[PDB]
């Protein structure tokens, strides 16, 4: 099928009509995503099929055809770019000065913008344009918003 | 069946929209990968 970089929506037939369960990554041959937006099936373009390679439940994040090729980092202070797909509707991006989530083992950058959970696996980007992790994994805070971990795998 | 679809190309756009606070949160991550607020 489509090995072509960019971004790509997610979709399932299993539900009424044509549903966007998430969204996800091609870089250098490999499609990224996160956990559970696929559960770790595989995945099918076009004609072709895509297998699960490697995968994580607790850092929930998955990728297709090879290792995880994504390796930018959030440098800890400059705006980044949400590049939300939601589900119906075009790519959009959005751009935010990440906050942080402050855990036992470490701070991850973490933006504060809600979109539908079919918008999981949408890249936020550096002003490189280097996806620096995916969003879909995170918070609801006290006032009731939604707040995404910068979540990002490890290139081996 | 899942299926994938192109939705666009991977880049920084000038003049983007701009919006979303930036807050500091105590967070928690259990072995499930769900995140949890810590008060
Ligand atoms: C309304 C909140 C509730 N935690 N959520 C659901 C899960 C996800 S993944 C991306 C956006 C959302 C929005």
């Amino acid at each position: 099928g489509e090995t072509t970089d960019g971004v790509y929506r997610v979709m399932t037939r299993r539900l009424l009509g044509s549903t966007q369960v998430g969204v996800g990554v091609m870089q250098e041959g490999v499609f990224h995503t996160m956990w559970h937006v696929t559960k770790g099936a595989a995945l099918r373009s076009g004609e072709g099929r895509l297998d699960p390679y490697w995968g994580d439940v607790k850092q929930d994040l998955v990728s297709y055809c090879g290792p995880w090729k994504l390796d930018a980092a959030w440098d800890g202070l400059s705006e980044v770019q949400l590049l939300a797909v939601p589900p119906g509707e075009r790519a959009k991006n959005i751009q935010t000065l990440p906050g942080i989530f402050k855990t036992k083992d470490g701070d991850i950058g973490a933006v504060a913008l809600d979109y539908p959970a079919g918008t999981s696996g949408s890249p936020i980007l550096d002003k490189c344009g280097r996806v620096i992790g995916l969003y879909g994994n995170g918070v609801v805070i006290k006032n009731g918003s939604y707040v995404s971990a910068i979540t990002q795998g490890k290139r081996e | 069946d899942m299926y994938i679809e192109r939705a666009g190309d991977i880049t920084w756009e000038k003049d983007a929209e701009v919006t979303g606070n930036s807050p500091r949160l105590d967070v928690a991550l259990d072995e499930s990968g769900d995140f949890s607020l810590v008060e």
